[PDB]
């Protein structure tokens, strides 16, 4: 197992480490609940540097983005703007959701994940090299998410005058350079905040000075707890290559206009759309217990027959004090289903893939 | 860490003889760290009729369900039902307020082969 910069900071700060797709990783610091409670209510930090950072240059660069993703990156028209899009195969399915931030006509940045580095970064280089494009993978950069409401103001403590002149008033999905800190609008939590990468011998110091500005340790439990109340994505349960985006909730992030965008898997997915998918849902069982991975969800039609689907992600929420679950689910089903825990059959409740907006329940 | 003066179970759960001869039974602090933070515990029936080892109670944390065993054999007297509404306890009190259930010891032999403190200590220490 690989570990990050930050290996040593984690446990002076009293991590819990386990081995995470062959990255030692904090499960938690103490308490994965409270936690939790640290991003909705104040800050806390999670150390990302087992994300890939890749940059991209070249005159050909934007129209590489718009053949290679499923939104379309002509819609980043200031400097610095991100925005989130599939990345599919020639058969619709996900081979991976990302981030892209737009800085020049001939710079991009692309964010992978750490389970999917190798694949991403074969397809990327696999499918570039027609275009020309310069690729750099950036394993020179360690990355730091701050969330919650207090996370902007008290990483800003650490911010010289001109990076906090860079930030000022940011938008979300945004991400600037200033000077060795990259730092971005973005998050897996619901919450506002930053994520700042910066070089790998800096990023111990910065830990520090972060803990010491009132910013709690957040390890892995949290980071599921909150991404799963914010309705995001994993990669590898909400969908993988055999899953089209339209059934992992996706759909909002294909750019279907223009039409004379082709991408890879738009053919595809065109005719996927035709046909309909099944789709991805939310799920809160009030009842006492805890929905968990790849559960039989079932529910009877109008007409007295039986359909299936399965939990893609389950937890329990600490916001809404229930478990709740993502799943993937025929169409047509209704307002309730039942899920199969240990030989019982459980009722729950069917809810769009979202369970917290600004800190409170959304029913 | 390991209070002085209550007997252990190599299943990780300390036994406190009370003033009317049962024992109050709950995981250790070791216990809990390895549970994580606890959101809902089954309790068993009071009057279940336990053996050494039955699987009598369930923890649930966010990640996992963890059985909890009998430690020795016997009768259910009372279940902690403050557990109910405030689970964390078993995290924060493991040998005062997050006690799990109450038993009437039915066999000697079985108390008598318990670990005390320091034999407990050196369980970890392995």
């Amino acid at each position: 197992a690989q570990q990050t910069p930050l290996y040593e900071q984690h446990t002076l700060c009293g991590a819990r480490m386990v081995d995470f797709h062959g990255w030692m990783m904090p499960l938690h610091y103490g308490s994965q609940i409270d936690e939790h409670h640290a991003v909705r209510t104040d800050a806390g930090m999670f150390d990302v540097s087992h994300m890939t950072i890749v940059d991209l240059r070249g005159s050909r660069t934007r129209e590489f983005l718009r053949y290679l993703l499923a939104n379309d990156v002509a819609k980043l028209t200031k400097s610095g703007k991100a925005l989130y899009s599939g990345m599919l195969n020639a058969s619709g399915g996900v081979i991976d959701n990302l981030i892209v931030y737009y800085f020049t006509e001939d710079f991009f940045r692309l964010v992978v994940n750490s389970a999917t580095r190798e694949k991403d970064l074969s397809w990327i280089t696999q499918h570039a090299e027609p275009f020309g494009i310069e690729i750099t993978v950036r394993d020179d950069l360690s990355m730091i998410a701050v969330q919650g409401p207090n996370a902007q103001a008290k990483a800003a403590t650490l911010f010289n005058d001109a990076q906090r002149q860079a930030v000022e008033g940011m938008k979300p999905f945004f991400g600037v350079q200033a000077g060795d800190l990259f730092i971005a609008t973005t998050g897996y939590t619901g919450e506002a905040g930053y994520e700042i990468a910066l070089p790998n011998e800096k990023a111990a110091d910065f830990w520090r000075a972060l803990v010491e500005a009132g910013v709690k340790p957040c390890g892995l439990g949290a980071r599921d707890t909150l991404r799963l109340e914010a309705g995001m994505n994993l990669y590898g349960q909400e969908m993988d290559e055999t899953i089209s985006p339209l059934a992992a909730n996706m759909g909002w992030t294909i750019a279907w206009e223009p039409a004379d965008r082709d991408f890879i898997g738009r053919e595809a997915l065109e005719v996927q759309r035709e046909h309909g998918t099944e789709k991805l849902v939310g799920l809160v069982m009030t009842e006492k217990g805890v929905l968990r991975n790849e559960l039989p969800v079932r529910f009877t039609d109008a007409q007295g027959n039986q359909h299936e689907g399965i939990i893609t992600s389950g937890t329990f929420s600490p916001t809404l004090g229930y478990s709740i679950a993502l799943a993937r689910v025929p169409e047509g089903i209704g307002e309730t289903a039942i899920v199969q825990i240990r030989n019982r059959e459980m009722p729950v409740k069917v809810t769009k893939p979202v369970f917290v907006r600004n800190g409170k329940a959304v029913a | 860490n390991v209070p002085a003066e209550l007997k252990y179970s190599k299943e990780h759960e300390w036994l406190r003889k009370e003033a009317d001869g049962t024992y109050t039974v709950g995981i250790t602090e070791h216990a809990q760290e390895l549970l994580g933070d606890m959101v809902f515990v089954d309790l068993p029936e009071v009057g279940a009729t336990v053996s050494a080892g039955d699987d009598c109670a369930v923890a649930e944390s966010v990640k996992a369900a963890s059985d909890i065993y009998a430690p020795v054999s016997g009768e259910i007297v009372a279940v902690n039902d403050a557990l109910s509404d405030s689970p964390e306890l078993v995290n924060s009190e493991p040998y005062a307020g997050g006690w799990i259930f109450k038993i009437k010891a039915s066999d000697e032999s079985e108390l008598e082969s318990l670990l005390d403190a320091t034999a407990y200590e050196a369980l970890l220490e392995d």
